[PDB]
């Protein structure tokens, strides 16, 4: 299990892609996840949210006309989900939250 | 079934509007109070059913400068992606 700002970030640059402890909000749910319950650990051992699409609502990060980027939970172990936040684009920019998005800290 | 209420007459910024939200939805304490948080909090936290009840929305919009309108957005958007949210304009 690789679910740490460093660790993520450098699997990210290496393999263009979340390491395998990741699923997103719809394959949990497909897995009996419900957010309210903060049951995902007990539905998927191991496994936490990430992979999917970040829309950048608050225009804080970067952006540029054919870059998406993508969000995935970091430090997350059992029960409700956390603050921590890892942002990555299309083109590999690195970004990470600890504060729900408020702000934003480059970090590759 | 969860039940949330906004008596838009009551808003006079922004923050009185995420302050609002956190406390209806039931949000986490380390909620952001922004749109991000917000897309994160419908769609990895809140409990379902949902209802919004949204009085006064205008006079909300007037007091927020439209950004009533980019928090209905999101509530809608999540929606769309398949959040069981029912939105009550009023």
């Amino acid at each position: 299990v690789i679910n740490t700002f460093d660790g993520v970030a450098d699997y990210l640059q290496t393999y263009h892609k979340l390491p395998d402890n990741y699923i997103t909000k719809s394959e949990a749910q497909a897995l009996g996840w419900v957010a309210s319950k903060g049951n995902l650990a007990d539905v998927a051992p191991g496994k936490s949210i990430g992979g999917d699409i970040f829309s950048n609502r608050e225009g804080k990060l970067p952006g540029k006309s054919g870059r998406t980027w993508r969000e995935a939970d970091i430090n997350y172990t059992s029960g409700f989900r956390n603050s921590d936040r890892i942002l990555y684009s299309s083109d590999w920019l690195i970004y990470k939250t600890t504060d729900h998005y408020q702000t934003f800290t480059k970090i590759r | 079934m969860k039940k949330a209420v906004i008596n838009g007459e009551q808003i006079r910024s922004i923050s009185d509007l995420h302050q609002t939200l956190k406390k209806e939805l039931a949000l986490p304490e380390y909620y952001g109070e922004n749109l991000d948080a917000l897309w994160d909090a419908l769609t990895g936290w809140v409990e379902y059913p949902l209802v919004l009840e949204w009085r006064q929305f205008e006079q909300s919009k007037q007091l927020t400068e439209n950004g009533a309108e980019s928090v209905l957005q999101v509530f809608r958007e999540a929606k769309a992606a398949g959040a069981d949210i029912t939105i009550i304009l009023s």
